[PDB]
């Protein structure tokens, strides 16, 4: 009762096509399918699939191949709603008790129109005005990563979405509370372009 | 030659004493191979034949959670019915199924079914095509348009055709000793008297497997029934069956009638007459 | 080997 | 047509502590699903009932778990007693005959559990805002305020942004995970940034009203508390701001 | 509601020789309601040991059942088998006979 799966995260460009994929042990299995879960929710199913042959559904095409006991899914078009992590479950004759692998987290990058990357300084609405950084207007294929000879906090970026302006934005932000701390330089250990 | 699968379910409700009783029994052939019972203290799927014992455990958790949740979905079936036909809640009814496949002397699949009945009179039953239904009027045609709507075929279908035939085909295999014999049958005649001027003649046939046996009589000539007192093919115990065609004719005429024994492990037909 | 999970109710 | 229920959303606990989980399924689904999820073993199956009777229960643990479905309406999990390594998200999930036949089963959200070793390590977050640069106002005619959530454990939070005292979902970037304070101690307390950006048009009218609102869930009133800080129960920590132009 | 009278066949497993180990079957079919209840006999007296088949059914909906006890046949010991169902009226007695 137990499957292989290559956690991620996979990280694929919007309009990439994303291959995930299970093995798994126990031929007894005759039913599989993928749900997606995503951050914080239940799993929803996406496709399933009875035994050999291939279901597709606009996007998304999955594949049971059980010679070689290979679960797979194909989305082709990659939005970036459709990061999530995706499970693959399965069952057999006897239960109606899925069988899930561990997952795969996929991350989708949503492309930007114009980049315009900049290193902003930001102080308090209360009178103990800390400061914060924003790094932001990167492109999507900038790693924000950074840890540091100090105890600094920079945080894994994310996309935030302007859907009216078509204006998707990346930003990552950084902060500390002693003195030799200052923006720019901050982020600066990410060696952007 | 053929072989079967079947198993039989029956389920009846007991109003006062809580939930009803349940029991599954499995055959290969005539041979009974697994059986559960609800009112007895395991709760488990049992071995009723040497040849199966060797599954492991993935079989016997699988197998008593099949039939555990079958129990449960009789249990609301029962109810369902009451329903249907209007019923007093302080009797006691019977649902009844039974299904199972079949296969040639290739092994290959040759038919498949599915019966269901409701206080011992056909219900509903699946069509040998697989695709489809036949209800018994009232009730019925309810349930039938329920299946027709979750694609309750579509499933059986494939346990019927695929799943079912190839466990047929494991247990043909791993109990050949068993279910691939013939025992041919231990024929003798009984000479008893009815009277003076009659004696009661009886042509015996025991210790035979498969069940499937003929045993017919004879006066000189073609006589075949109606002095042919042929009892149902009964069991044993020891896994072989009885049967028996006795005729009762006038004293001194026991050797112009003549019984005709035929097995499948026979070589040829047998055919005895009184001799001493 | 049964028929599983569960018939189908009625 | 509202789908499962699972109370709590978060459940905060220390161990010894009976947990006790609910579920309503979906009326009229005859089939109810216990699933836990952990990082190490993934979503697991723990035990189903079909029409309130139990038919696999094999992912029970063999002491501690209980489970029942008392009627068709409401299910129970409960641990007795609690410990750490019950720490999980606990999915509830129900089903039909006909879905089953398609393996469609239908989740709650789920109750983030953990069970932790000592209380005395629970604090909510202090939260602070942060208001949009003069620079990237001119440089973009836009205005990204930051938000931060910090000193808090254990890292149960939701963090929404409303403005002008509706919740907005456009424009905001909650971060995927919160970021431990002390990478340093074993058991640490965590930050988490979120953003929100709006045009230079409706961060400078004065008129606009920012609210970053951080739910946290913590203790509840029976959780027995006993040094005198404050208790950390669950409640709502917030830090909000307004348009300017000077 | 079709209710259906038991067929009751009484018989040893083996050809039956005195003194000598057995077993005396009691066969009951054609049945319905399943609710029956059969007790293996010995001189009126019931016998103690009885086992008996998993209920099945044959195509024509009504019930069968083997019970079964390990008996030894004697001259004298006369034995039986007594059925009682909702169809009859009194519990019946089928006596055991080597000849049928």
């Amino acid at each position: 009762k137990e499957v292989e799966q290559d956690p991620g995260p996979l990280s694929v460009p919007e309009g990439a096509i994303v291959s995930l994929n299970c093995t798994y042990s126990n031929s007894a299995f005759q039913y599989f399918m993928w749900y997606r879960q995503y951050s914080r929710k239940g799993p929803e199913l996406l496709m399933y699939t009875y035994s050999s042959g291939n279901k597709e559904d606009g996007r998304f095409t999955a594949q049971v191949d059980k010679s070689s006991k290979y679960i797979s899914l194909f989305i082709r078009d990659s939005q970036p709603s459709d990061s999530a992590t995706y499970l693959c479950a399965m069952r057999g004759d006897s239960s109606y008790k899925l069988i899930f692998g561990s997952g795969t987290r996929l991350l989708v990058r949503p492309d930007i129109q114009n980049p315009d990357p900049a290193v902003y300084q930001l102080r308090d609405s209360k009178s103990s005005d800390k400061s914060v950084c924003l790094f932001t207007d990167f492109d999507s294929q900038t790693n924000v990563s950074q840890s540091k000879d100090s105890d600094v906090y920079i945080t894994d970026k994310c996309v935030l979405d302007m859907r009216s302006m078509d204006f998707k934005s990346n930003s990552a932000v950084a902060w500390s509370n002693k003195s030799d701390f200052a923006c720019a330089n901050a982020f600066n250990n990410s060696i952007i372009p | 030659g053929s072989h079967s699968m079947r198993y039989f379910f029956t389920s009846v409700s007991r109003p006062g004493r809580g939930e009803p009783r349940f029991i599954a029994v499995g055959y290969v052939d005539d041979t009974q191979f697994v059986r559960f019972d609800s009112d007895a203290a395991s709760q488990r799927m049992e071995p009723r034949a040497p040849w199966i014992e060797q599954e492991g455990p993935e079989y016997w958790d699988g197998e008593t959670r099949k039939v555990k949740a079958h129990s449960q979905t009789h249990r609301v079936d029962l109810g369902t019915l009451r329903g249907y036909y209007n019923q007093s809640e302080a009797g006691s009814h019977t649902v009844q199924r039974m299904y199972g496949c079949d296969v040639g002397s290739d092994w290959r699949f040759l038919r498949g079914y599915h019966q269901y009945a409701y206080d011992g009179k056909d219900y509903i039953a699946l069509k040998e095509d697989l695709r489809s239904w036949t209800a018994a009027d009232m009730a019925a045609q309810t349930t039938k348009h329920k299946w027709e709507a979750a694609h309750v075929a579509e499933q059986l279908r494939a346990y019927l055709e695929g799943t079912c035939v190839e466990w047929l085909r494991r247990y043909l295999e791993n109990g050949k000793e068993t279910l691939q014999r013939t025992d041919a049958p231990k024929t003798h005649m009984t000479h008893h008297a009815v009277s003076d001027h009659e004696a009661t003649l009886r042509c015996w046939a025991l210790s035979f497997y498969p069940a499937e046996i003929t045993l017919t009589w004879q006066r000189d000539g073609e006589d075949q029934t109606q002095d042919t007192e042929l009892v149902e093919t009964r069991p044993a115990g020891d896994g072989t069956f009885q049967k028996w065609a006795a005729v009762v004719v006038p004293s001194g005429q026991e050797q112009r009638y003549t019984c005709h024994v035929q097995h499948e492990g026979l070589p040829k037909p047998l055919t005895l007459r009184w001799e001493p | 080997a049964q028929w599983g999970p569960d018939p189908a109710a009625a | 047509d509202a789908g499962v229920i699972q109370s709590p959303r978060h459940e905060v606990t220390e161990m010894g502590q009976q947990v006790t989980l609910r579920c309503k399924p979906i009326s009229g689904h005859d089939y109810l699903f216990w699933y836990r999820q952990t990082m190490m073993r993934g979503l697991e199956l723990l035990i189903y009932f079909n029409n309130n009777v139990p038919i696999d229960d094999s992912g029970m643990p063999e002491d501690r778990f209980s489970a029942k479905m008392p009627n068709a309406s409401f299910s129970t999990l409960k641990i007795q007693p609690s410990e750490p390594r019950d720490s999980a998200v606990y999915f509830c999930a129900s089903s039909l005959w006909e879905k089953l036949a398609k393996n469609i089963q239908y989740f709650g959200a789920g109750t983030r559990l953990s069970v932790l070793e000592d209380l005395k390590n629970v604090f909510p977050p202090e939260v602070a805002v942060f208001e949009p640069s003069e620079a990237e106002i001119s440089h973009t005619q836009k205005a990204t305020l930051v938000c931060l959530a910090t000193g808090f454990y254990p890292d149960h939070v939701e963090l929404s942004w409303w403005v002008n005292g509706k919740e907005v979902h456009s424009g905001v970037c909650t971060d995927p995970q919160p970021l431990k304070e002390q990478p340093a101690l074993n058991d640490s307390r965590y930050a988490l940034s979120s953003r929100l950006r709006v045009s230079a048009t409706f961060w400078q009218d004065p008129r606009n009203h920012f609210r970053c609102q951080v739910q946290f869930y913590g203790l509840s009133e029976n959780d027995e508390w006993t040094q005198d800080r404050a208790k950390p129960v669950t409640q709502i920590v917030s830090a909000e701001a307004w348009g300017r132009a000077d | 509601m079709i209710q259906r009278t038991p067929k009751i066949q009484v018989y040893s497993r083996h050809p039956a020789e005195n003194g000598k180990s057995n077993f005396l079957n009691c066969y009951v079919s054609g049945f319905h309601p399943s609710d029956i209840e059969v007790d293996l006999l010995k001189n009126g007296e019931r016998i103690e040991k009885v086992e008996h088949s998993d209920l099945s059914f044959s195509k024509d909906w009504s019930f069968y059942l083997l019970y079964y006890t390990e008996f030894t046949p004697t001259e004298k010991d006369e034995y039986a088998c007594r059925v009682n169902h909702v169809t009859l009226s009194q519990p019946k007695i089928v006596k055991w006979d080597r000849d049928m």
